[PDB]
């Protein structure tokens, strides 16, 4: 009845349900081309922060935190990997079209 | 004369020497408004007239030299402390242009002096800083609301028969005790058709093992 | 614009849908036809009422965007956090003092009479009476378990321009909404009549919010301590499955 | 901002010197090494008349008048001569051929417009005649906004040949169409400027410098801007400047309880009144100091 | 005898010399141990039996619609030949000087600023360096001497002549603003405790603004520069001036209403039906103050009116008041004249009470 | 380049107390800075420097805008 | 420089001069929002 963030989303003025979830609850798995984070840092490591052949989901782009709570350094790097694609594809949506 | 005056009026050295001359009253505080004023300022600053300048081949030997010669040996840390820095900086600049002996050591000495002076000036430029302290501790607050991993019991995902939970049944309890019936169990489709503002969502129920979510710890792990 | 300190091309926010434009620094071209032949062609062929219905998608292009969408919801909402969503005669008259249409008649109203938001909206839709019955964007089966919907808000019905019940939001008044209020007004009264009603309903919504208020704060995005623990438990169950 | 500390000694092109700059109330470690550029504008996150939609923003006209984001904009005019063919001087109509039609040659003094005069479109700023009797190779001020001649010199080029250097200044206040931004990347165009009595105000008299749409948040998810307002709101009342550097430990729950410790509400929202009608809104409004920065994209130049 | 507003509270803003840092800084900056000649004054007023249109119009007029004075530089006053400082530009110094709050008696005073920096350190130019060069000699200062006008690099100068007193309203330029808002509330509407987390999203009043009609208000405004020994004389004057201003503007519309037989561009009359009359009053450069006052009092006079509205459009610089009523043209004009007379009487009573309350 | 003459937001005469407020600040900071070098003061992580009572003793009200612009405004004399 | 080099590309004769045009009597400016204008009006 009073929350302005919910009313903007629920009425259709602006935003979606995953936007509220990302802000308030958690971002979840970062997917690029329908895949997790590929091991690109030297054969089995995704970043310098995780070991080789790491099994935990955090090592492959699972962001456990929300935006209100703040992201750790590895979560911000995986978030920048996903957000760089948006900027690249926006530039390509002009020339390729 | 005119081309030489136009050449030298664009020299930063000329502006610096003219400023030093204005400080101690050797030239008027206003820019020259007449050719006579410009000639006088040039003679005072450069030390010779334009005609006697090109006559010969010296240029830096007679550029203004400040009148008050303060004691820069109190720049050894020991109005003042800012007049000294300015005048000694101009004097050392003039010494640099003249390739004076022992210039390189005096430059480092004055560099240390002015580094201390810049330390003072950085103290003057401070606007304050604050750290929110955790009352339990006595230093910067490290309390966060970040995610903390914790291995939950396996019964939070499976029942005593090895099947996963399906939290698709919503259990609603009457807010007021006189309301009848006390509880209603509905799925998402029938929430709008059977539940009004007289009820509150109490818990979710599993549609397989029929357990309340808060009563999932009663399962034998 | 007679003000000599304005250098911008200004337009209504509902006109931005024609150009895929916004106000982050977009620049637009403008030329005025000086030839008689081009002036005739401009107003008979190229007027923006001719592109109210999309050539690409065969649906309306314009509607409410972001402020008359949530503003229309607030105006037509049944209950305010302070009781019934009603307003006295003076404040009902104040919603129409900007629409630039012919003011309605409030003569059969005492100063202490209370008018709800659907009566004020109906006073504007009587000019272009259409028929509409769809569920609003407000009602989502996703939100239904965890929030109490008012049964008068989840069924939007308009009969000959009378808003019988329901709220107005993106489904009814939003830009690009096929079968919406302005799509139906266009099909019966013309695309120029639809553009006039988009403006008029936008002024009702904006004049309502200018007394009701609308904001977003940091606390709107903050979970309770109990809800944060429940979110952590859910994520721990995801990592348990992983 | 202060684009250079030695700006008066320079003749640069398209350079803006903003007079007033502020340290953010919520600053970062980056401000130990660079000078901050911007102001701690009070921002209300509300719908006000529909003039703040789609990246639009409502600015206080009084904030503009007092020098908020105001500064001076500079342009240069470098004109070279040919060796002994061309020269600087006032052309005379009797013996000079192809003077510019409808151009003002009366502001020239010894070939250059003197420092301190206002030059408008169609004025000759540098007089230049080539001898064949003379061809008018003059330079006209072709800009729709007037300038003031700030500095004139005749320096010597690499080939020891005189060329004319002119600096023109523009008193640039914030105006409709100019672009501002927050440090979270939310950029907007100044759409409407309201007087003091037309801006909304709280019960305690606080009014915003900017009114930004709440609809700029939910899709953009610039949450660091909302936390900054919450933290800076308590910073101003407490009289402090805190650090908001990325990856430092924060707790929005504890930062919100810090507001109630200082006498405000938990959410930082206040009772507000409409400045035009004098009536209160039914919802409390989130208003507080948010560091905003003017982007050097001027509507007068575009 | 209608006592519309009572219980005025006047309180200056003073320097607390008990604080040792402030005391020492003031002493070794300005040799200052007493209060400044001009102090800000907070005035809180309680109005009863009056609509919020009138009280808010009074507030708006006191903010930025009352004639006020500032210091400005006449063209050519900034001496380019004499001002050798490269950082104190005319735009910067002019903006600083425009916003020094003055309490002037006449527009004849002319000041000058002649600063020389014969030292090796940067020299700050304060307001105590503004010397008066024309007008009768001041017996009391018109501005405080503690304003940092500027600063000069070593060896630089700043000469500014022809600094004069200029008149205007703050609606055009903010340097003519007079009062800043410090408080506004309604005393006849109950309020929730908004520190509670179930009320903090609401304004606090227990009645919606769409329905409420308060008649008892508290308004607090701060005046930025008032002489210490004459505070009560200044505040009273200010208040009275505001009332006159409103009355004058209202009287302007009374000149239109009594020329409705004569064709007039500011008043259009329609006979929509044989019984319904429409009036449209378009006034240039008018604001929400007069429009809201007119709408409120016309509504009070004609409770069963068909329509009344006061659209003030920002890009048109116009107030357009539309009135639709079921009377004839003569009856409508008589009712409108009665409404205007009610406004005039209300603000005359406000002047009377201002005189009665402030000693 | 200086603390503004009036508050940018509301127009309260902030500047008449600016100079005093500046110098008092330095003294107050000289009381709390400790052994940390001046340029590292915004990095100490143990400082709690509150100017609330000083600005109150100046007579400036408890307005958010006025104290914001008084506290945060950069002085060009301190950087050049 | 050659005669046929003027033709081919986007900056060439056909695309820059023939399929497009520099024109007179035209204005450009930054756009801004205004809720008092009708949808078929431009300020
Ligand atoms: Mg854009
Ligand atoms: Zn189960
Ligand atoms: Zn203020």
């Amino acid at each position: 009845e009073t929350n302005g963030l919910f009313q903007m989303v629920a009425t259709g003025a602006k935003g979606s349900n995953p936007n509220m979830i990302h802000i308030m609850a958690g971002i979840g798995q970062i997917e690029i081309n329908t895949q997790r984070i590929q091991p690109q840092f030297s054969f089995g490591r995704t970043l310098v922060y995780y070991p080789r052949f790491a099994l935990e989901a955090q090592a492959y782009g699972f962001i456990c935190n929300s935006y209100i709570a703040g992201l750790t350094s590895p979560e911000f790097i995986f978030g920048e990997m996903n957000g760089r694609f948006d900027l690249i594809n926006k530039a390509l949506s002009t020339s390729s079209t | 004369t005119k081309v030489l005056l136009t050449e030298i009026l664009l020299d930063p050295m000329y502006d610096y020497a003219a400023t030093v001359a204005r400080i101690d009253g050797s030239i008027p505080m206003h820019k020259p408004r007449t050719p006579k004023e410009a000639e006088y300022e040039f003679k005072t600053v450069i030390g010779r007239t334009p005609a006697e300048l090109l006559s010969q081949k010296e240029f830096y030997d007679k550029i203004y030299t400040s009148k008050y010669r303060p004691d820069f040996t109190q720049l050894t840390r020991l109005e003042k402390t800012s007049t000294l820095i300015y005048l000694r900086a101009y004097e050392l600049f003039l010494k640099y242009l003249q390739n004076a002996p022992n210039f390189n050591s005096e430059l480092a000495e004055f560099k240390t002096y002015e580094n201390a002076y810049g330390e003072q000036k950085a103290l003057l430029a401070q606007q304050g800083f604050y750290n929110i302290f955790d009352p339990n501790t006595g230093r910067a607050d490290q309390r966060t609301r970040l995610f903390e991993y914790k291995r939950l019991p396996i019964s939070t995902l499976y029942d005593e028969r090895g099947l996963p939970h399906k939290w698709t049944i919503y259990v609603y309890k009457a807010v007021d005790s006189s309301q009848k019936p006390a509880e209603i169990e509905v799925t998402r489709k029938d929430v709008i058709k059977k539940i009004d503002n007289h009820y509150a969502l109490a818990d979710l129920r599993c549609s397989v093992c029929h357990v309340l979510q808060h009563e999932v710890g009663q399962l034998n792990i | 614009l007679e003000n000599p300190k304005i250098s911008t091309f200004q337009m209504n926010v509902s006109a931005c849908a024609w150009y895929n434009a916004d106000f982050d620094g977009d620049q637009m071209n403008l030329w005025v036809p000086w030839s008689v032949m081009s002036r005739v062609e401009a107003e008979l062929l190229c007027s923006v009422r001719n592109w109210f219905i999309s050539t690409k998608s065969s649906g309306p292009v314009n509607g409410q965007v972001q402020d008359s969408t949530v503003g229309s919801f607030l105006l037509t909402r049944t209950n305010t956090p302070m009781g019934k969503n009603v307003m006295n005669k003076l404040h009902a008259m104040g919603l129409f003092q900007t629409t630039q249409t012919d003011p309605p008649c409030f003569a059969n109203y005492s100063p202490t009479d209370l008018l709800d938001g659907k009566s004020v909206v109906s006073m504007l839709l009587r000019q272009t009476p259409i028929n509409y019955q769809r569920a609003p964007t407000w009602y989502s089966e996703v939100y239904a378990p965890y929030m109490h919907y008012n049964k008068q808000d989840i069924s939007t019905q308009i009969r000959n321009g009378e808003l019988i019940e329901g709220v107005l939001d993106k489904k009814a008044v939003g830009a690009g909404s096929s079968g919406g209020i302005y799509h139906l007004i266009s099909r019966r009264y013309g695309p120029q009549q639809a553009l006039k009603m988009i403006f008029a309903t936008q002024q009702l919504a904006l004049n309502y919010v200018r007394n009701a208020g609308f904001t977003v704060s940091t606390a709107d995005m903050l979970l309770t301590p109990e809800a944060h623990q429940e979110v952590q438990e859910i994520i721990n169950e995801l990592l348990l499955e992983s | 901002g202060w684009y250079c500390f030695s700006w008066p000694y320079r003749v640069d092109m398209n350079r803006f010197f903003q007079f007033y700059n502020e340290m953010p109330l919520v600053k970062t470690i980056a401000h130990n090494y660079v000078i901050p550029n911007g102001l701690n504008t009070i921002v209300a996150y509300m719908i006000y008349g529909g003039y703040n939609q789609e990246d639009s923003v409502i600015v206080s006209q009084s904030f503009i008048d007092r020098g908020g984001f105001a500064g001076t904009f500079y342009r240069e005019e470098k004109v070279e001569l040919e060796s002994d063919i061309e020269s600087f001087g006032k052309p005379d109509p009797l013996i000079t051929k192809n003077l510019k039609p409808g151009a003002n040659y009366e502001k020239l003094v010894d070939g250059f417009v003197p420092v301190g005069t206002v030059v408008k479109k169609g004025d000759i700023i540098i007089g230049k005649v080539a001898k064949i009797k003379y061809i008018d190779r003059s330079v006209m001020y072709g800009f729709d906004e007037p300038a003031v001649v700030d500095a004139v010199m005749r320096p010597h080029g690499p080939n020891d040949e005189i060329f004319g250097l002119m600096r023109l200044r523009y008193e640039r206040n914030l105006n409709i169409g100019d672009k501002m931004s927050s440090r979270s990347g939310n950029k907007g165009i100044a759409a409407l400027a309201l007087p003091t009595s037309d801006m909304p105000f709280t019960e305690d008299g606080l009014q915003p410098d900017l009114i930004v749409n709440p609809h700029s948040h939910p899709s953009r998810m610039t949450n660091g801007q909302m936390i900054e307002t919450t933290v800076g709101l308590a910073n101003a009342l407490q009289g402090v400047v805190t650090d908001g550097t990325a990856f430092l430990p924060i707790n929005v729950q504890l930062l919100s309880e810090r507001l109630a410790q200082e006498g405000l509400r938990f959410n930082g929202c206040q009772k507000m009144f409409n400045g035009q009608t004098g009536e209160y809104f039914d919802a409390a409004i989130f208003i507080g100091p948010t560091y905003h920065q003017r982007l050097q994209k001027f509507v007068l130049d575009d | 005898m209608e006592k519309i507003f009572q219980n005025v509270e006047i309180k200056p803003f003073l320097i607390d010399f008990s604080n040792l840092f402030i005391k020492n800084a003031a002493k070794k900056l300005f040799q200052l141990e007493e209060q400044l000649p001009l102090v800000p004054v907070n005035v809180v007023m309680d109005f009863k039996g009056i609509s919020r249109a009138a009280v808010h119009g009074l507030s708006r007029v006191l903010q930025d619609e009352i004639p006020n004075y500032m210091l400005d530089i006449k063209p050519g006053g900034y001496k380019i030949e004499d001002s050798t400082d490269l950082f104190m530009t005319e735009q910067f110094i002019r903006n600083r000087i425009n916003f020094i709050p003055i309490y002037a008696k006449n527009e004849t005073l002319v000041f000058a600023l002649r600063s020389l920096n014969n030292s090796c350190e940067v020299k700050t130019i304060y307001s105590r360096d503004l010397i008066q060069v024309a007008g009768p000699k001041l017996k009391y200062p018109i501005f405080n001497p503690t304003f940092e006008i500027g600063f000069l690099q070593p060896g630089k100068s700043l000469i500014i002549e022809d600094i004069y007193i200029k008149k205007g309203i703050g609606r055009k330029h903010a340097a003519f603003n007079l009062a800043v808002k410090t408080h506004f509330s309604h005393l006849d509407i109950e309020q929730y405790p908004t520190d509670k987390k179930e009320y903090m999203a609401l304004s606090g009043y227990k009645q919606s603004s769409m329905t409420s009609d308060p008649r008892h208000h508290r308004l607090g405004l701060c005046f930025p520069a008032v002489p210490l020994p004459h505070i009560n004389q200044a505040v009273r004057t200010y208040l009275k001036n505001a009332c006159r201003i409103i009355i004058g503007r209202i009287q302007s519309i009374q000149k239109i209403y009594e020329n409705f037989e004569e064709p007039q561009p500011e008043l259009v009359l329609f006979s929509m039906d044989e019984e319904k009359t429409k009036a449209i009053i378009t006034i240039k450069d008018e604001t929400h103050t007069i429009g809201n006052l007119l709408k409120t009092y016309i509504y009070e006079m004609i409770p069963d009116i068909s329509f009344v509205g006061y659209q003030c459009v920002p890009h048109k610089q116009e107030m357009v008041l539309t009135i639709i009523h079921k009377a004839s043209q003569e009856d409508l004009i008589t009712l409108l004249e009665k409404s205007i007379q009610n406004i005039i009487q209300t603000f005359q009573i406000l002047e009377k009470n201002v005189d009665e309350l402030i000693a | 380049m200086l603390i503004p003459v009036v508050c940018f937001t509301c127009g309260f005469p902030i500047g008449t107390y600016a100079a005093i407020f500046d110098k008092a600040r330095t003294e107050y900071i000289k009381t709390k800075m400790g052994g940390t070098l001046p340029q590292n003061i915004p990095l100490d992580a143990s400082l709690q420097i509150e100017l609330k009572d000083l600005i109150t003793a100046l007579g400036i009200p408890m307005r958010v805008c006025c104290r914001t612009h008084l506290i945060t405004t950069l002085d060009y004399r301190k950087y050049y | 420089p050659s005669i046929m080099r003027r033709l081919p590309r986007k900056e060439g004769r056909i695309r820059k001069s023939l399929l497009g045009s520099q024109v007179w009597s035209i204005s450009r400016s930054t756009i801004c929002g205004n809720s008092d204008l009708h949808l078929d009006e431009v300020g």
